[PDB]
């Protein structure tokens, strides 16, 4: 996703190639309610 | 063996905004969580659609519009309808709209009065399509389209700005004033006049917000003008 | 339509609410933040280095103090002064008398484009030569570090020590670029882009934060000490946001009126 | 027919640290079995596990710190935890941790008693989080998060600095004292005087030892310092 | 906790063993032995041969003996002097006087994480040129083998022999780099990163290995003996070590205090 | 494994690409036992 | 179709590739008819 245009192949690992979070043990939804 | 190829005539440029990746230097790094912070963004729309206070001149710049006492035909105030004019300038709508080059959609309006609970009044608001001159005159005024609206227990009241081009989408700046930049003009008509009990502070204020509509939409980014830092 | 804008919540209509008529079709998705911000962009021109350097000394900084300027970069949008974070950015409208001359930069687009609070992506960098047929290297170290100050000696030529080390070093060939992605390694979850916290315990500067930014890069020349040259020269950075988030709405700068 | 392809801007280029590896020369070499060599080290956490001794000033250095006789409120020993600290400079803990950039989990501190068999006595160990100034007295310690150790058969004692940090991570260098470098004071303090029989040496001495913790870990690695050489 | 230093092996704990708390998450594994070493590093930097050499003598070498200094350098981590191993690094720290200088190296890196014993791994090899727009070659041959010193006459314009053999020879553009990866070649199953023994029966040097490195490598410029330039010439040649392995522990440097 | 970021694609075969010992015919375990 | 030579593999996605219009909610035939 993004402006990345290439859908088909992809030469490096996902861990090398993007930064990963660690784990721990459509329309557009608004911002601000009232009740 | 080797597999013979021969490279096209673009190689070795330097395209800024090629939608592609390039080769990772520093991998296997692992950041931590980011589940705590509420109130994701996922598209700048969110905040082009919430309403912001516009500005006018006193004479040296305030949001808000004194009615006067004064009897007289002309419009109460008048502004045209092109994103780059000054009066949404520093509106949100404008503010993103300026960095783009296109949009479609339907303009939104609001106003509030804040005067003393005791006072009762109607007003008249219109909004003209383009024409060889601009309206002056209640008479005129009536013609397009237009509707009224009346002091009351509520406060606020909602204006739709619809739009009419004679082609899909059109530019958000006006270097010359070709049909597909300008689109008309809004005008306020003080139907009648200000009714309040003695001993009442005289002139009450009128307030503007302005926003974008349901079907808002951008297109076609452009580069940003720094003059701001100055 | 009658409604009341104290409540702070307004729910946006259409213009077949009070007039007959239709909605409009969508169109295009281009205000997308992920989409918007994968463009590269100019962020500051630096000088090369030809021997070892001198990394510039804490702000309190008088007179006489010998040391390097404008040969490192930092990488963060936002402003910064002679190699070291700031609060305001800086211009000189007067280009005369003593005093050496401080290094500023900014992020234009990113601040004309700054609506919310918190920024958090990877980024992508590369670099460009000023100079007609260049030879040059780009060294890059994370936040959070120092660069190493010495060299040694090899058959009695002076060697830099920044030429080795196992943080990422690179070199190009005559006329060529330099191109490559870094990860998000700050020890903050986010970047800030305003802040108001303060970072030491006591005697700190309100509103200045410690390590909002990717890293440092600085570009040197593969020569020897022996062979300090005549003339300065200047290369280009570019960076470029990759995989983009933000989480809390604010304002935009203000366009003053003429 | 030849496969028409561009090459990037980035082509020619010698990246050190690049994910990949390159041509062979003279391949096809079979090399002896290494099967009878004891001992395979996997991650270098399994020695910077290992306890080491600290180091301290006499007046040149020694590791251990004598017991004095005299009576005083002032702590007996206190030092930083900032891993750049002289005090663990030798330790295993620091030499390992001065070649990277950022750090997690519980450190960990252990003692023990080398005097005589026949002594008695008491001491209290404290951590304190930071604070504008270093605690100076048994009654601002007894605050903080401290414990009780006593001289008994069993001559050492463990404690654990628990990891308490405004942010996951922390530096493992203090070239300024922000709150993610520094994280406060530990210090000892004598609660009794000790106990000994007639003709016994007086002043008995106690050792220290440091070591990383069951969940420790380090990130990002970085350059190392030749000076040593000199 | 109540423990017994004394005994040699103490249990690592955690936070909650004598307070309320709770363990914290693994994060990353950065410490990895075969990740952390797999990252080029400066060796040494040699000349570049214009004629047949002459291959060093023995350390025993007295004066007015012929032959060519600073053109070879050994593949190892471990300290060498005069292309030649060696026990104690070395330092010219008043460079004047009668007599030849020795080239020394040594890797820094290496030895600073130098915490084990034995040690085992390919390694991968580059170099890089120092002059503008040069042309060179580079000739490597195994462990336990000598240099040909010698030529050939063809239509009057003298060859060295060097240019040709069985043993891996490259060449590299205007401007362009080498790279290649070597095995581990030599006789014994590991490399002693610190030894204790001796390798002949008697008049030996105790803590000398003979064959701790995996080979050795020159440069050369390929043209006839009738082509002697008149300045000096030196390259850089850097080093990977690739699915490394460690056996036992041992203890770092030791870092003086002021 | 190790710093090597491919995971698709091997061009050369394994005895030319790395050396191998000729035959003859997790967690992390401690070092140092007590008994 | 057109002045296109490739018919085997395209690598850019269709949408970065060309434009599109967005949506809304043989032999030759002849110009020109008589009734």
């Amino acid at each position: 996703r993004g402006n990345n245009g290439n859908m088909t192949f992809n030469y490096y690992a996902n861990t090398y190639q993007n930064s990963v979070d660690f784990s721990t043990s459509g329309i557009l939804n608004p911002l601000g309610y009232l009740k | 063996g080797p597999i013979p190829t021969a490279p096209r005539e673009n190689s070795l440029m330097f395209l800024s905004t090629l939608p592609d990746d390039t080769v990772p230097a520093y991998g296997n790094v692992r950041t931590p969580p980011v589940n705590y912070l509420p109130g994701e963004i996922t598209d700048l729309l969110q905040l082009a659609r919430i309403p912001t206070l516009m500005a006018f001149e006193r004479v040296t710049y305030v949001p808000y519009v004194a009615v006067p006492t004064q009897f007289d035909d002309r419009p109460l105030i008048s502004f045209p309808i092109t994103l780059s004019d000054p009066v949404y300038q520093n509106t949100l709508v404008g503010a993103i709209s300026s960095n783009f080059a296109n949009y479609r959609g339907c303009i939104q309006i609001t106003l509030t009065f804040c005067g003393p609970m005791m006072a009762r009044g109607k007003f008249l608001l219109s909004y003209s399509p383009p024409n060889g001159t601009q309206p002056q005159t209640l008479s005129e005024a009536m013609q397009c389209t237009y509707s009224i609206w009346d002091i009351g227990l509520n406060s606020s009241w909602t204006f739709v700005v619809p739009y009419i081009s004679p082609s899909d989408y059109r530019e958000t700046r006006a270097i010359t004033n070709s049909v597909y930049s300008a689109d008309g003009w809004f005008s306020l008509h003080k139907l009648t006049k200000i009714t309040l009990p003695p001993d009442c502070p005289q002139s009450p204020c009128i307030l503007f917000f302005a926003s974008a509509g349901e079907d808002y939409t951008l297109r076609l980014p452009v580069d940003c003008n720094p003059s701001y830092v100055f | 339509s009658t409604d009341n804008a104290e409540t702070g919540v307004i729910e946006a209509g259409n213009t077949d609410t009070d007039f007959s008529g239709e909605l409009a079709a969508p169109g295009s998705n281009h205000t997308n933040v992920k989409f918007l911000f994968d463009r590269s962009r100019l962020l500051n021109v630096i000088k090369v280095l030809e021997k070892d350097a001198v990394f510039p000394r804490p702000f309190p900084t008088q007179e006489g103090a010998q040391q390097d300027d404008g040969y490192f970069c930092l990488l963060t949008p936002r402003p910064t002064v002679a190699s070291r974070p700031a609060t305001r950015f800086g211009l000189y409208a007067n280009p005369s008398g003593s005093g050496v001359l401080a290094n500023t930069s900014l992020d234009f687009n990113f601040y004309s484009l700054a609506c919310f609070t918190y920024f958090r992506s990877d980024l992508e960098v590369t670099v460009v030569s000023l100079e007609p047929d260049l030879e040059f290297a780009v060294g890059w170290f994370p936040s959070g570090s120092e660069y190493q100050a010495s060299s040694f000696v090899y058959d009695q030529l002076h060697v830099p020590f920044h030429f080795t080390g196992r943080t990422p070093r690179a070199f190009a060939s005559k006329g060529g670029k330099v191109s490559f992605v870094l990860p998000w390694n700050s020890v903050s979850s986010v970047l800030p882009v305003r802040w108001g916290g303060a970072s030491k315990l006591s005697s700190a500067t309100r509103g200045l934060p410690a390590h909002a930014d990717w890293g440092t890069i600085y570009a040197f020349v593969p020569r020897p000490n022996e062979k300090k040259s005549t003339a300065v020269k200047h290369v280009a950075v570019y960076i470029r946001y990759k995989n983009a988030r933000a989480w809390c709405p604010s304002m935009l700068p203000f366009r003053s009126y003429k």
